[PDB]
Parts: C-alpha cells; structure tokens; sequence
C-alpha cells in the first residue's frame, strides 16, 4: 500500500511547492444560505453561474484573523487544502481574495455534520462507528505520510457525504511538521496531554484524538467532560477513563491503547506505526481496500431531495458580505 | 448516569476551537 502513497507523495510536493492561486472571483458565484459560522466568517452554499455546480464557500475577514493572530495558520490552511487529495478529504475547487476577505470553495458535502446527527441518534453502534473510524485511520496514514498533522478531529469537522462516507473538512490547525511544534491549539475535549503539558509534540497527537472520537461515537458522550476547558484539561491530565457497559472488550482494548497518556506507549506512535491500529481485533472485520474503494455500503445515508438542498444542516442568521473600497492587510496574505 | 450528567452539561452543542 505504501506504494500508492508514493505516487500521492510526488503530487502533493509540485503542489505544496507552488499553489495555485487566484482561481476564481466572487461574482462567478450566486450567494443562497449560510451553512455554518466561524471564529472568522462563515460557510456558504453557493451555485457557480457557468456550471450550475453548488459549493460551500469559506469566507474569512482578513481583519479578523490579524486580531486573532492566525494569520499563519490561515496560510497553512489554504496551502495544504489545495495539495491534498484523498477520497475522504474535502476537495477545494477554487480559492481568491478581494479587498476585505479570503475565499475558498470546496466541494458542498449535503448530508450535514456528523455532528449533528450524532447527538440525534444519540450514539452509534459499534459496527457503525467502526465504519467511520477505519476512514479517519487511512485518512492519517495519508496525511502523515506527507509529514502533516491535523490538530483538529471532532464529529463538527467530519461531514457526510451522499453515499454515507465521511468528508473531513476545516484545516485551520493543520500543519506540515517534521519534528515537533508547540501551538496550543484545537477544541478541549480533543486535545492530548502533551499538548495541554506544553510539552512539544507531533503526529501522535492525531491518534490520542481518533482514541476520543471513536469513544464519542460509541458512548454517544466524550470521554472527558465538564462545564468549562479548565476542568476539562485536569480530566485529561489524569488519563482516568470509564467505559460504558456497553462496549466490546475489543473496543475497550482498543481505546485503551490509543487514550495513552504516555506516548511511549500509545499506538499509531510505535514500530509497527499505524499497522497497530490497522491489525487490531476490533478491526478484524475490516477491508481496508474496500473501504478506500468505498466499495462499502454505508450503514447511515442522509435524506437528499435534490442539489442545493440544505436539509441535513442547522439554519444561521445571514449576513451580507461587505467588502471595503480598500485593500486591507495586503501583504499579510500576499502568498494567499 | 453519566449520559444524563453529559446532556445537563453546558458542552453538548458544537464546540467551538481554542487558538491560545
Ligand atoms: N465542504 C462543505 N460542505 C458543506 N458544509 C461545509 C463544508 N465545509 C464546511 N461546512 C460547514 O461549515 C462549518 C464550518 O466550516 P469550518 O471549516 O469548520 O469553519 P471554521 O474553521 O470557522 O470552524 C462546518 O462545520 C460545516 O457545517
Ligand atoms: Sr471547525
Ligand atoms: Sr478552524
């Protein structure tokens, strides 16, 4: 298999080493519906006017993301998301800028955050989690190859998408590391020790978070919980985890190799790498070539009544775009 | 249960990033 990541390598690195840039403009695009807000704009589904395609447009305020000095991860953002391709990231189809803000438009995955219909359902049964977690494991093994890490793992990011696979989306924390980095970053309840430590650390970060994922999944409830981050980061630090009756020894097994405190110990990070968790007994089930295929059947597929439909998603307040009649903080993101 | 005491916590909508 380590052939094929070879060839994904070599495309990666032309792109990686010069991005595209500027492969659209705003007025290409009829603005319809938010389908999310963030800390710096906000997601829109857009309809292309040439092609008829709809997209989700990621708007960022360039003001904002200066306040908030991320404008490095921002350039991170932008310039891995355009290199990368895998059958379970999220594809970027255009990216621009203007005066007032940065623009990036991907691919529009309908069926809504995983998110959301996990705390509807409640929790997913074992098989179905499973289901997802094998995507997010060769979707790591792809991104680690390329020497990134994600930084970011949790059901908001993860999208579904008409056939019932996953799309990972939002890579604001991703990064191309060899060696260890330091940033504090992601959401609470995701984040390993070491990084709450302060410790310096790196890819192993991505499989403590596929630990807490696959118990969120399953549990219907994340391992470490509390009201505010602070209590949260003590739970953490601590490593106590409970598991609920329900779950396989296998699956406990599982999770408990990957919710290692000691990264010493913690698989994806050993000899063997990610084939720990690929050989494991709760995968044992698992075709991995079928799955890259996506010869699967999904367990869970989302109603779709037709493109443009935004159904699967929570309704946002709207906002019109504004842009200014001049060019704010144009060197910062010359590279954008 | 810890399900209860999860869904009377303030942390079962989406949770936002931290950027510190
Ligand atoms: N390709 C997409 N298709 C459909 N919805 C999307 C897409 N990308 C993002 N969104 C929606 O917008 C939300 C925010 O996107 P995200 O990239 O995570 O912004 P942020 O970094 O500010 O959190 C996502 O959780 C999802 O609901
Ligand atoms: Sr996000
Ligand atoms: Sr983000």
């Amino acid at each position: 298999v380590k052939e094929f990541l070879a060839k994904a390598k070599e495309d990666f690195l032309k792109k990686w080493e010069t991005p595209s840039q500027n492969t659209a403009q705003l007025d290409q695009f009829d603005r319809i519906k938010t389908l999310g807000t963030g800390s710096f704009g906000r997601v829109m589904l857009v309809k292309h006017k040439e092609s008829g395609n709809h997209y989700a447009m990621k708007i960022l305020d360039k003001q904002k993301v200066v306040k908030l000095k991320q404008i490095e991860h921002t350039l991170n953002e932008k310039r891995i998301l355009q290199a990368v391709n895998f059958p379970f990231l999220v594809k970027l189809e255009f990216s621009f800028k203007d005066n007032s803000n940065l623009y990036m438009v991907m691919e529009y995955v309908a069926g809504g955050e995983m998110f959301s219909h996990l705390r509807r359902i409640g929790r997913f049964s074992e098989p179905h989690a499973r289901f997802y977690a094998a995507q997010i494991v060769l979707t790591f093994e792809y991104l680690h190859s390329l020497d990134l890490i994600y930084r970011d793992l949790k059901p908001e990011n993860l999208l579904i998408d008409q056939q019932g696979y996953i799309q990972v989306t939002d890579f604001g924390f991703a990064k191309r590391v060899k060696g260890r980095t330091w940033t504090l970053c992601g959401t609470p309840e995701y984040l390993a020790p070491e990084i709450i430590l302060s410790k310096g650390y790196n890819k192993a970060v991505d499989w403590w978070a596929l630990g807490v994922l696959i118990y969120e999944m399953a549990a219907g409830y994340p391992p470490f919980f509390a009201d505010q981050p602070i209590q949260i980061y003590e739970k953490i630090v601590s490593g106590k985890v409970r598991f609920p009756s329900h779950f396989s020894s296998d699956l406990k097994d599982l999770l408990r190799n990957l919710l290692q405190v000691d990264l010493t110990k913690r698989f994806g990070n050993l000899k063997n790498g990610v084939n720990d968790i690929k050989n494991h007994k709760w995968f044992a089930t698992t075709d991995w070539i079928a799955i890259y295929q996506r010869k699967v059947e999904a367990p869970f597929i989302p109603k779709f009544k037709g493109p443009g439909d935004t159904s699967n998603f929570d309704d946002y307040e709207e906002e019109e775009i504004r842009v200014s009649i001049n060019e704010k903080c144009g060197k910062e993101f010359t590279e954008f | 249960t810890t399900y209860a005491d999860f869904i009377a916590s303030g942390r079962t909508g989406r949770r936002a990033s931290i950027h510190d």
